[PDB]
RNA sequence: UAGGGGAUCGAAGAUGAUCAGAUACCGUCGUAGUCUUAACCAUAAACUAUGCCGACUAGGGAUCGGGUGGUGUUUUUUUAAUGACCCACUCGGCACCUUACGAGAAAUCAAAGUCUUUGGGUUCUGGGGGGAGUAUGGUCGCAAGGCUGAAACUUAAAGGAAUU
RNA sequence: AAAAUGUAA
């Protein structure tokens, strides 16, 4: 195999990506306030009856 | 050769309830074999017997019915101290409420609910059911 | 391969490798 | 190459089962019988289911056919089932041996006792 | 249970006589017949007649014991006892299947050939061995008519007769009608000869 | 098969075989009952007189139910002698 | 794997059996684990049968047969010999027709 | 518009039997699938997985699908449901309708004691499908269905609460796992037990005393 | 028996064969034969550390087509010099 | 190894063709050898790829040896007597046929059965495949080799039966 | 009688 090829791509994709940032997202609460979002966001109020269940759909 | 002689009497057993006998034969017999004969029909498992009196060792014919399904043996003479008979029940017993393991004790050749009464304890024979 | 000729590689070969060592004796 | 398929054989067959006491062995009269009892789609298809069965009737008038009957010929079957006029309990009463004599000396009696040799 | 006068006759048994359906087979003898009177020397046996006529006496306890005397399933192989299988079902009112039997007259409900029996009878227990699976995946009796050379696998009763053929086949039936009459039918006494013809059974040529 | 206040649990009774003392269950396609009329006087076998009789899957498989047949026959008094048990 | 319960020709009682010549090729085959077909034919062919006794003496002669035995090594009896092979069922068959 | 055939079938029609327990009294075999919802109006579902079967052509390929569901309730009664259809769809449709044909009753008491109510099993069974398996040891109550998510969920709908097994092979296999476990529920009633040792009288048969309303037209 | 003995003085027999039957096991092997204790970049260790020899360009294999991107190392404990894998996107330029 | 013998076939080798090449496959000659005496060597798809003894679960026919019966036959001089064959039966056998409710991955096998319904007694070996039956030491052998028998390193497959 | 071979698409 190759011992000695080409090290000019050091980090090379990595930069030439765009820059995009993180914005202030909403607050989300720490502990027991969050699990009391998750057993009705998917049992009580249910989600979607479609199908089956889904928490990250589709772009419909 | 010829080593333990109830495991034999046993073998023709296994095979004679897997086709439906109403009868079998066993040799050459030894005074073991004739106590254990009694253990099964003690609680019902199996018929009576009639041991054929010859000048050797001896022959047995047990009229059989069909209640009975497994019967055999544990090979060698282990040592038991009250607390295997609490741990063998869970050890090939099909249940909690029915089945015997006979062994052999100093007072006789019983089981152990029995050796239970009189806290009495030895070697060990096979497993019924 | 037919394990016959594998087994006729090392046996001159070992035997070569034999006479090899008696050159340092 | 020219052989009849499943259609042929099929239709040929229904209407001989139903309509026997008729059909004859002339091509103009079973062709135009087809035309009289059944209704068809073409008259090439027609001509086909006609031919047959004039082949069929050639090896009927010879006595049984292979497949086919109407109940009409089970009657026939009862006529010609006593045949032989002579017979073939004549000849003597029993022919045996040594070892049969001693099977009637157990249980028969209609049943006469012949000694024979046989070599094994 | 006994009846009364159904026991040993005179004439009943000389008649199996002018049947030959006391002689025996030959080299082969299946384990489970060992019913015989006497061992007949040449390579040959000996049937019991005694035995012979509890064995049909028996399976025509439970003929007669079916609901309905029409569910009854008369199959031959036999070319020799078609005619006798035609005769059965038309004393009785029972469904013939002589000639070609086809696998799935028991089982496959979409055929015109299906029929659910409550009694199934056999005349050659040898080659008839699809009509053997074919009530052994159902629950229901199978009779057949062996010798000594037929094996009995998947049948109740295995009555000793004679399936080399003949006048065997027709003789067996014969008496079989005679029986389910006998015990709640339009039969009277012992002393009864039957009007019926037994050289209308059996086959004829060509 | 019952409890503490007595009483009979655990649904489903299923049978078993006469020649074999072997419970009759439900995948045996190959198990017969036999319906043995009992009959009287002048004949008669009665629609509703029947003697049943076990003969399961195995023993059918092997051809064994002759055997027992005469067995069963025997005793009851059906089968005026023809079968021996003494061999 | 294995096909046959003789695997080549039968092997079972002995151990060891004399190895004879093909005859085609002379490929030395086992005795019993090799092929021999009896050649029970004639002196001639179906035809110059009555011109021999046309030029021989004698009242209609006698007219002799020759009988010999064919040993092959296997590949010889299938380069178009007793062979043609079997299916699964038609392997176990041991009817000479 | 169900209309059946056979006397078996018609006899269930006329309501002379409304218990499964007498098919499975005589020994008696399934025919229709439409009898047996008559008998259990209760019946539920629960699809395991399917995995598509492919088969070779002169011309390529042409894989179907081999949807494994099973059917049955929170009692005693289960189903065997194996379809291979074309599509998905068929395959779940036509699947239970097989599940249908294969229904078997089972068996479990208790561990070792005698309260009331059957919650646990009776004795030690087992079944066995190629290369697998499947030993069922009674457990005491509170605890669990102690097996694999596949078989766990099968004696769910079996009406079954405590079991223990252990396997011995390849098990990695849906359908050997699951085949092997419908063998060792079939032999609870095929080991005989003390409880069960009384002679039964074997009654006589219903097609027989209705065998005459059942019989033709 | 089906192959071995239910012999109750026969306990050393079963006691002599288990031990020859252990030394067919890869970890029972290396465990009792102190393969790091001899060998092996790590000497009873789970971490270590080396100097950087200099830097490589290792490629990959099948059934792929590319390059690794790797470096060279050197045990202190023993003086071995060895090889390692460089994680993450780059990150060369932070090593030297 | 050493003597004797040494027809035939025939590792090597020779050789005419054959192929693109032919130191192979085809032909022909022929050293050792193939045989025997006295020593060796000690491995074989050395296999029933199935260790040794013990018991039971099967319908049957062949078939070698001994055994018992048959108012069976052949030999004829003469009923004989044996000897030969036939038939019933039988142990030790050499195998087979149809199934196997059994077991088995399947092919299959009355054993490879009596294994989760888990134990008759007992011997030896393997534990993914390679590396590699290779190394070092030891040990027998005239030599060749035999016996015992590693490590470093490598890789996610090797492999077995079976259906299209 | 003679008649070999298969680049990353």
């Amino acid at each position: 195999a190759k011992v000695h090829g080409s090290l000019a791509r050091a980090g090379k994709v990595k930069s030439q990506t765009p820059k995009v940032e993180k914005t202030e997202k909403p607050k989300k609460p720490k502990g027991r306030a969050y699990k009391r979002l998750l057993y009705t966001r998917r049992f009580v109020n249910v989600t979607l009856v479609n199908g089956k269940r889904r928490m990250n759909p589709g772009p419909s | 050769t010829r080593s333990s002689v109830l495991a034999d009497a046993l073998n023709a057993i296994n095979n004679a309830e897997k086709t439906g006998k109403r009868q079998v034969l066993i040799r050459p017999s030894s005074k073991v074999i004739i106590k254990f004969l009694q253990v099964m029909q003690k609680h019902g498992y199996i018929g009576e017997f009639e041991y054929i009196d010859d000048h050797r060792s001896g022959k047995i014919v047990v009229q059989l019915n069909g209640r009975l399904n497994k019967c055999g043996v544990i090979s060698p003479r282990f040592n038991v101290k009250i607390g295997d008979i609490e741990k063998w029940t869970a050890n090939l017993l099909p249940a909690r409420q029915f089945g015997y393991v006979i062994l052999t004790t100093s007072a006789g050749i019983m089981d152990h609910e029995e050796a239970r009464r009189k806290h009495v304890s030895g070697k060990i024979l096979g497993f019924v059911y | 391969m037919r394990a016959k000729w594998r087994k006729k590689r090392t046996r001159r070969l070992k035997r070569k490798r034999r006479k090899v060592r008696a050159r340092s004796k | 190459g020219r052989v009849r398929t499943k259609t042929v054989k099929r239709a040929s067959k229904a209407l001989i089962e139903r309509y026997y006491p008729k059909l004859t062995l002339d091509f103009q009269t079973n062709k135009r019988l087809c035309d009289e009892i059944a209704t068809i789609q073409s008259k090439r298809l027609r001509n086909k289911i006609a031919g047959y069965t004039t082949h069929l009737m050639k090896r009927i008038q010879k006595g049984p056919v292979r497949g086919i009957s109407f109940k009409l010929q089970e009657e026939e079957r009862e006529r010609k089932d006593q045949y032989v006029p002579e017979v073939s309990r004549s000849n003597g009463v029993l022919n045996v041996d040594n070892q049969t004599s001693d099977l009637v000396k157990s249980l028969g009696l209609k049943l006469p006792l012949s000694v024979i040799n046989v070599s094994a | 249970s006994l009846p009364a006068t159904f026991d040993l006759t005179p004439e009943d048994a000389q008649l199996l006589l002018a049947a030959n359906t006391h002689l025996g087979a030959r080299n082969v003898q299946v384990h489970q017949e060992p019913y015989v009177f006497n061992a007949r020397p040449d390579g040959v046996h000996v049937i019991n007649v005694g035995k012979t006529w509890e064995k049909l006496v028996l399976a025509a306890r439970i003929i007669a014991a079916i609901p309905n005397p029409e569910d009854v399933v008369a199959i031959s192989s036999r070319t020799f006892g078609q005619r006798a299988v035609l005769k059965f079902a038309a004393h009785t009112g029972a469904t013939p299947i002589a000639g070609r039997f086809t696998p799935g007259s028991f089982t496959n409900y979409i055929t015109r050939s299906f029929k659910e029996p409550r009694l199934v009878i056999v005349t050659d227990p040898r080659s008839d061995a699809q009509a053997i699976k074919e009530a052994s995946y159902v629950n229901i009796p199978v009779i057949a008519l062996t010798d000594l050379d037929s094996p009995s696998e998947f049948v109740d009763v295995a009555i000793p007769c004679n399936n080399r053929g003949k006048h065997s086949i027709g003789l067996i039936w014969y008496l079989l009608a005679r029986e389910v009459l006998r015990l709640r039918g339009a039969l009277v006494d012992r002393t009864q000869p039957w009007s019926i013809m037994p050289d209308l059974y059996f086959y004829r040529d060509p | 098969m019952e409890n503490d206040k007595g009483q009979l649990v655990e649904l489903y009774v299923p049978r078993k075989c006469s020649a074999t003392n072997r419970i009759i269950k439900a995948d045996d396609h190959a198990s017969v009952q036999i319906n043995v009329a009992k009959v009287d006087e002048e004949g008669r076998a009665i629609p509703g007189e029947y003697v049943t009789y076990a003969l399961s899957g195995y023993v059918r498989s092997r051809g064994e139910s002759d055997d027992s047949l005469n067995r069963l026959a025997q005793n009851d008094g059906l089968l005026k002698n023809v079968w021996s048990y003494s061999r | 794997p294995k096909k046959r319960a003789s695997n080549g020709r039968n092997k079972k009682g002995r151990g060891h059996v004399k190895p004879v010549r093909c005859v085609n090729c002379s490929k030395s085959i086992p005795k019993d684990k090799a092929i021999k077909r009896m050649a029970i034919r004639n002196i001639v062919e179906a035809a110059a049968v009555r011109d021999l006794s046309e030029a021989s003496v004698y009242p209609e002669y006698a007219l002799p047969k020759t009988y010999n035995k064919l040993h092959y090594c296997v590949s010889c009896a299938i380069h178009a010999r007793i062979v043609r092979v079997r299916s699964r069922e038609d392997r176990k068959n041991r009817a000479p027709p | 518009g169900w209309v059946p055939v056979t006397k078996l079938g018609r006899l269930v029609k006329a309501g002379k039997i409304t218990t499964i327990e007498e098919i499975f009294l005589h020994s008696l075999p399934v025919k229709e699938f439409q009898i047996i919802d008559t008998l259990l109006p209760g019946l539920q579902d629960e699809v395991m997985n399917i995995k598509p079967v492919q088969k070779q052509t002169r011309a390529g390929q042409r894989t179907r699908f081999k949807a494994v569901v099973v059917v049955g309730d929170s009692n005693g009664h289960v189903g065997l449901g194996i379809k291979t259809a074309k599509e998905v769809a068929g395959a779940i449709r036509a699947g239970i309708i097989i599940a249908k044909l294969s229904v078997i009753p089972i068996r479990r008491g208790y561990w070792g004691t005698n309260l009331g109510q059957p919650h646990s099993l009776a004795t030690k069974t087992t079944g066995k499908c190629g290369s697998v398996t499947v030993r069922l040891i009674p457990a005491p109550r509170g605890s669990g269905i102690v097996a694999s998510p596949a078989v766990k969920k099968l004696l769910q709908l079996a009406g079954v609460e405590d079991v223990y097994t252990q396997s011995n092979g390849k098990t990695r296999t849906l359908e050997n796992t699951l085949k092997a476990a419908f063998v060792a529920i079939g032999n609870t009633y095929g080991f005989l037990t003390p409880n069960l040792w009384a002679e039964q009288p074997l009654p006589v048969s219903p097609l027989d005393i209705y065998s005459d309303e059942a019989s033709a037209q | 028996g089906k192959g071995k003995p239910r012999g109750l003085n026969s306990a050393r027999k079963l006691r002599v064969h288990r031990r020859n039957n252990r030394w067919a096991e890869n970890n029972y092997k290396k465990r009792l034969l102190g393969t790091a204790f001899k060998s092996s970049p790590f000497g009873g260790s789970s971490h270590a550390k080396g100097i950087v020899l200099e830097k490589l360009g290792i490629e990959s294999k099948q059934p792929n087509s590319a390059i690794r991107k790797c470096v060279r190392v050197q045990l202190i404990k023993n003086g071995k010099k060895v090889t390692a894998f460089v994680p993450n996107d780059g990150c060369l330029n932070f090593v030297d």
